[PDB]
């Protein structure tokens, strides 16, 4: 029957979706980082270098 | 019965337990939680956390 442990399990079940969301966000951000890294890292254009650096910083902050 | 003769019992009985009558217990510290079971209180705490 309903008890303290069952309620704990329900609440953890609801809160584990958040952890799944967080890890999915992690892997998406790291896939973007890989797309930036494995792709040529030439920074000849100052604007391109600044944009890439700010993207990296933004993802790290996130 | 080996030396005298009895009648059929006029009163049957047996061993039993005597206790002091339960009294109005002196109220305990934290008797204000008694209306709800401890499990309800803990579920309340953790529902607060979860919300």
């Amino acid at each position: 029957a309903f008890t303290f442990a069952a309620f704990c399990y329900m609440l953890t079940l609801v809160l584990c979706a958040s952890l799944i969301f967080f890890v999915i966000w992690h892997i998406i951000a790291f896939d973007e980082l890989r797309t930036d890294f494995k792709n040529p890292i030439d920074q000849g254009n100052p604007a391109r270098a600044r944009e890439r650096l700010k993207n990296i910083e933004r993802i790290c902050c996130l | 019965e080996e030396v005298i003769d009895f009648s059929k019992p006029f009163m049957s009985l047996g061993i039993s337990i005597m206790i002091k009558k339960p009294q109005k217990s002196k109220p305990g510290v934290f008797s204000f939680l008694d209306p709800l079971a401890y499990e309800i209180w803990m579920c309340i705490v953790f529902a607060y956390i979860g919300v």
